[PDB]
């Protein structure tokens, strides 16, 4: 929870019948986006967004 | 060669190289006006090699077990190992091993292609 | 030399000129779509930048955010924003670095290994969205404690033009320094939330985009020009393959043809 966080999860609801929700609306929804934290090369797993 | 098999001793032949004569062999056979084949060879430039390779071997018990080890060289052109004389050879032992330039500069000595080089007789005989 | 050793190495450039040719067009449908990504974008920061120009918000450790992507085949984008990072990291050796997309981690790995402390993966497939922008916005805050350092910067590419880029890097300025800066007062704000505390989180996440959404621009515009060069000059290998080929292949029909003669005479 943090304010861009917290105005995405809004932008979710105003994005999610599937009418009004053309092909980029329901890719403005999806993240192929995998962080990965790294200390002294690579150190911990890597986790969905 | 074949004397020390032939009296359980054991011998290793390197045959450096039968291209060159499969070369020899052409010459002898076109002065001679046999007619020729593929690459002008003579039509009998396989038997000529298979006859000559048959003859290593390593005999049983009842011969005194002694061995011929045949090492066969064959030189090819641009890496061409479709070519004619190195197909026949290559069809009669029992594997090779595969010298190749670009691994040879690229510091690898003996310059082997491990991919393709292969020894059918394998781990069978290869200290445990 | 030979024609089997002609026609397999002949049919894969073939292949590659045909493959090269169609990410140049996958790759200009794809601008269409993100020009008019980057035009929303770069519209947003002189509305969002402009009171910070105003204000006259200016600086007082540091956070390095640099942005590429996970693909290669695209000129040198990665190479010179790597260069810039590298220019700018000599000045302050003492950051730490996040990495959006693995083709700048390694670049960057391999110079300055251990300053790197976050990667992000999968970046560069679709346009940037602001959902990608804000959640990692929101990992910056959570892991690296985005909130607290001196100085934030975003390294990205801009795309000049079409036929070019330009490696940028922007500011982004915490709470304390909106609230701080010379003219703050100009603006009737106000001071019961926390005006300064969430105009940065949201700035964070939103001129990341404007960044990302450039610099996958200039992406963008760099692929469909290695990939419009490499179909030119595979082609130019498919006519020296074509040409040898053409022969090699009567060389070989007149050496069996030699072949048959002589063994015909005898």
């Amino acid at each position: 929870i943090s304010y861009a966080a917290y105005l995405n999860v809004a932008a979710q609801a105003i994005r999610s019948k599937t009418e009004l929700q053309t092909a980029s609306v329901l890719n403005r929804s999806q993240t192929d986006a995998f962080y990965t934290q790294y200390k002294n090369a690579s150190e911990p797993t890597p986790i969905t967004k | 060669g074949e004397w020390f098999r032939d009296n359980g001793k054991h011998a290793l032949i390197v045959y450096d190289d039968l291209s060159k004569q499969a070369v020899a062999y052409r010459q002898l056979s076109l002065l001679l006006r046999r007619p020729p084949g593929r690459e002008a060879y003579p039509g009998d430039v396989f038997y000529l090699h298979s006859r000559l390779l048959e003859r290593a071997a390593k005999l049983s018990e009842k011969e005194g077990s002694g061995s011929l080890t045949a090492l066969p060289v064959i030189e090819t052109q641009g890496g061409d190992v479709s070519a004619y004389i190195p197909t026949n050879v290559i069809s009669i032992t029992d594997g090779q091993i595969f010298l190749e330039a670009e691994l040879f500069y690229k510091g690898i000595r003996p310059a082997i292609n491990v991919g393709l080089s292969v020894s059918r007789v394998g781990s069978a005989a290869q200290v445990k | 030399a030979t024609l089997k050793e002609v026609e397999m190495r002949l049919k894969s450039i073939k292949n590659i000129e045909k493959i090269t040719k169609t990410m140049k067009i996958v790759a200009s449908t794809r601008l269409s779509k993100a020009e008019k990504a980057k035009i929303s974008a770069k519209k947003m920061d002189e509305a969002e930048q402009l009171f910070y120009k105003n204000a006259e918000t200016k600086n007082l450790k540091e956070l390095i955010v640099a942005i590429t992507s996970d693909k290669g085949l695209c000129g040198s984008i990665h190479s010179q924003l790597a260069k810039a990072v590298r220019r700018h990291l000599n000045d302050q050796p003492n950051a730490d670095i996040v990495t959006i997309g693995d083709k700048i981690k390694m670049q960057l790995l391999r110079t300055h290994p251990n300053n790197i402390k976050l990667s992000i993966n999968g970046i560069g497939k679709d346009a940037p969205t602001f959902q990608e922008s804000a959640l990692i916005a929101d990992k910056l805050l959570s892991v690296m404690k985005a909130g607290t350092y001196p100085k934030i910067s975003i390294f990205y590419n801009d795309p000049v033009s079409s036929l070019s880029f330009e490696p940028s890097e922007k500011p982004i300025f915490n709470a304390k320094t909106i609230e701080q800066s010379p003219s703050f007062g100009k603006f009737e704000i106000d001071t019961d939330a926390n005006v300064p505390r969430d105009l940065f989180e949201y700035t964070l996440a939103n001129q990341m985009l404007t960044a990302m959404a450039q610099g996958y621009a200039a992406e963008i515009s760099a692929r469909r020009n290695a990939m419009d060069n490499a179909s030119k000059n595979a082609g130019d290998m498919i006519n020296r393959y074509s040409i040898l080929y053409n022969r090699t292949r009567q060389a070989v029909i007149t050496n069996e043809l030699v072949d048959i003669i002589t063994g015909a005479s005898s």
